[PDB]
C-alpha cells in the first residue's frame, strides 16, 4: 500500500567522490514545503538536473515471507516503476511547526523526506520501499 | 600443560578472549590491524554494490557453519537494497549479514552511534559517512576504520 | 672474606656465592626453572586462524 | 572394485535434516573447481545460497556449501552442477575443434 506519493524537480546531482552514486537534490512540484534529497545508484538509474521525477513510497508491493529472486509469472508493484530499493527509516524530526521530517537509509543509501502530509502514514517500520517512475 | 587443572584455566582464566581490555586503564588492546583497515573503508564505503553470486560468497567464505561460526544451523541472508532494474546489495549490508549470523537470536540487535577517524569533507557535499549508526544490528551510516 | 693468594681471580666460590647473585641457587633455579614440554620458534602470520 | 571414498564427503554437522542444506568437502581442490562449480550450481533456480570456501592455504581442501529452496536436495542440487559443467567443458571443445578445422 502506497504510504506517500508526490513528483519532484531535481536542482542538483552531485556525484561527490563515488564512481556510481550520485546526490539528488528535489523540491516537489505539488505541495511548497516538501523537499527530498536521496542518493540513487548513478548507473542504474542516471538523473540529470531539471528532470521530473515521480517518488513513491510503498509499505509492501502488489503474501511474501522473505526475498526470492524473480521469476516468471509475477506481477509487483514494482513493475510500474524503474528503479526500487528498500530501505528503513530510522529517525524522525520535527524542523519546525508544521513540518516534520523523516530520513531512510537504504543500505546506506540516504534519504531525507521534509513536509507536512507525510506525519499521516509514515510510521518507524523497518520496511518501506522506495519506487522511482520516469 | 599436562593436566586438566591447569587446561581449565588456559581456557577459562588466562585465555585469549578474556584478555580483551588492559588492566592498566581498560583500554582495549585486541583488534585488526592493516589490510582490514584499509578494505572496511572500502567494503563499507557507498560506491560498494554487490551481485548475488557476489554476495553469498563473501559471507560464506567468512562465516562457515561446518566450524561453527554461525547460530541458527543455515546461514540467513538480507533483501537487497536494490529491486528492479538489477538487484544488488550494498557493502554496509554484508557487515548487517555478517553480524546476524554470529549474534545468538534470542538477544536483540546492537545500537550504536559512534564515529569514524575521516571526516564528512572527504566523501563529498552534505555526506554523513562520520557517524556510524547501527540500528538492530544493521550498519546505516558511516565506514567503519579503526576507531 | 678470605684473602689467601690474592693475585686476582679466586676459585671455588664456596656455599655462599653459589647462593648470591642474580643467578646464584634462588633465582636461576627456584624463581625461575626449566620446564618440560614446551617449544619455541619464529612466529609468522595468518588470517585464516 | 572400489569406488573412491575420500574424495567428496558430506559434514552432517551442517547439513539439514530434510537435506536441502549441506555442506561438502572436497579435498584437493582449490580455487580452480570451487569458482567453475560455484557459477554453475548458481545458476539453477532452485538454488538459495551457494558459495565455496578455502579454510586455510597449507591444506587442500575446499568446503561448498549449498542451499535450496525446498523440492530439491542439496546433493540433487550438486550433481546437476555437476552435469553442467561437464557439458560446458564439450561446448567449448567443440567450437575450438571446428575452428581448427576452418583455419
Amino acid at each position: 500500500n502506497t504510504l506517500f506519493d508526490d513528483i519532484f524537480q531535481v536542482s542538483e546531482v552531485d556525484p561527490g567522490r563515488y564512481n556510481k552514486v550520485c546526490r539528488i537534490e528535489a523540491a516537489s512540484t505539488t505541495q511548497d514545503q516538501c523537499k527530498l534529497t536521496l542518493d540513487i545508484n548513478v548507473e542504474l538509474f542516471p538523473v540529470a538536473a531539471q528532470d521530473s521525477l515521480t517518488v513513491t513510497i510503498a509499505s509492501s508491493l502488489n503474501a511474501t515471507r522473505s526475498w526470492r529472486p524473480p521469476q516468471a509469472g509475477d506481477r509487483s508493484l514494482a513493475d510500474d516503476y524503474d528503479y526500487v530499493m528498500y530501505g528503513t527509516a530510522y529517525k524522525f524530526e520535527e524542523v519546525s511547526k508544521d513540518l516534520i521530517a523523516v530520513y531512510y537509509s537504504f543500505g546506506g543509501l540516504l534519504m531525507r523526506l521534509e513536509g507536512n502530509y507525510r506525519n499521516l502514514n509514515n510510521l518507524k517500520q523497518e520496511n518501506a520501499y522506495l519506487l522511482i517512475r520516469r | 600443560p599436562q593436566n586438566e587443572n591447569a587446561r581449565a584455566e588456559a581456557l577459562n582464566l588466562a585465555n585469549t578472549d578474556s584478555q580483551y581490555l588492559t588492566p592498566t586503564s581498560g583500554s582495549p588492546v585486541r583488534g585488526l590491524i592493516q589490510d582490514h583497515i584499509s578494505a572496511g573503508v572500502w567494503l563499507t564505503s557507498k560506491d560498494s554494490f554487490f551481485t548475488r553470486e557476489q554476495y553469498q560468497q563473501y559471507i560464506y567464505g567468512c562465516i562457515r557453519p561446518e566450524d561453527g561460526h554461525t547460530t541458527r544451523s543455515k546461514i540467513v541472508t538480507l533483501p537487497p537494497t536494490i529491486f528492479k532494474p538489477y538487484p544488488l546489495w550494498t557493502g554496509k549490508q554484508i557487515i548487517t549479514t555478517v553480524l546476524l549470523n554470529v549474534t545468538p537470536p534470542d538477544m536483540p540487535g546492537i545500537n550504536l552511534i559512534s564515529k569514524n577517524k575521516i571526516k564528512n569533507e572527504y566523501w563529498g557535499k552534505g555526506s554523513l559517512e562520520n557517524e556510524v549508526l547501527f540500528k538492530d544490528g544493521a550498519l546505516l551510516c558511516g565506514i567503519l576504520d579503526k576507531s | 672474606k678470605a684473602q689467601g693468594r690474592t693475585s686476582g681471580k679466586v676459585p671455588i666460590p664456596g656455599v655462599k656465592q653459589a647462593l648470591e647473585k642474580k643467578e646464584g641457587l634462588f633465582r636461576k633455579h627456584m624463581m625461575g626453572k626449566r620446564v618440560n614440554y614446551a617449544a619455541r620458534s619464529v612466529i609468522s602470520p595468518d588470517p585464516n586462524i | 572394485e572400489e569406488p573412491d571414498r575420500e574424495k567428496i564427503k558430506l559434514l552432517t554437522q551442517a547439513t539439514s535434516e530434510d537435506g536441502t542444506s549441506a555442506s561438502f568437502q572436497i579435498v584437493e581442490e582449490d580455487h580452480t573447481l570451487g569458482n567453475a562449480l560455484r557459477y554453475v550450481i548458481m545458476k539453477n533456480p532452485d538454488v538459495e545460497f551457494c558459495g565455496y570456501s578455502i579454510p586455510h592455504p597449507s591444506e587442500n581442501l575446499l568446503n561448498i556449501r549449498i542451499q535450496t529452496y525446498g523440492e530439491t536436495t542439496a546433493v540433487d542440487a550438486l550433481q546437476k552442477g555437476l552435469k553442467d559443467l561437464m557439458d560446458l567443458c564439450d561446448v567449448v571443445e567443440s567450437k575450438f575443434t571446428e575452428k581448427i578445422k576452418s583455419m
